[PDB]
């Protein structure tokens, strides 16, 4: 329940293949920047750096937690449905 | 009449019964008047 992970914009690379080592099993790849992530201060940064080395990008907005309205009386309502039945 | 200080009188609660409050709440109610609504006959309605 920590928002400290979600205020910094990141840039990273498609998955590709992940196949399975044939004498121990272990998880193979061939995609070298596949665990290489950019972190980045604002979504316009992250643009001029994809655009700096020519990667294709497809920017996704940043979602914020919508402003809600809490309020402990109406856990205790006396004419409406908010009244808990239970504490 | 000569204030006899030195008796109790409270026992009539001796002679209660398992009931007796609920009992006695019961035909108490006709003295009662129109308890007030809320509206939804429950909060989950």
């Amino acid at each position: 329940s920590g928002v400290n992970n979600t205020k910094k914009w990141k840039m990273e690379f498609d998955t590709r293949e992940r196949w399975e080592n044939p004498l121990m099993g272990w998880s193979s790849t061939a995609d070298p920047l596949s665990n290489l992530v950019l972190t980045f201060s604002t979504k316009e940064d992250a643009v001029a750096f994809a655009e700096k080395n020519g990667w294709s990008f497809d920017v996704e907005e940043r979602k914020v937690p919508k402003p809600k309205s809490k309020s402990y009386g109406a856990n205790f309502s006396w004419n409406k449905r908010t009244r808990v039945s239970t504490k | 009449e000569p204030f006899d200080n030195s008796t109790y009188r409270n026992l009539q609660h001796h002679e209660y019964s398992t009931y007796t409050f609920l009992d006695l709440n019961v035909e108490l109610s006709k003295f009662r008047m129109p308890q007030p609504s809320s509206g939804r006959q429950s909060p989950r309605h």
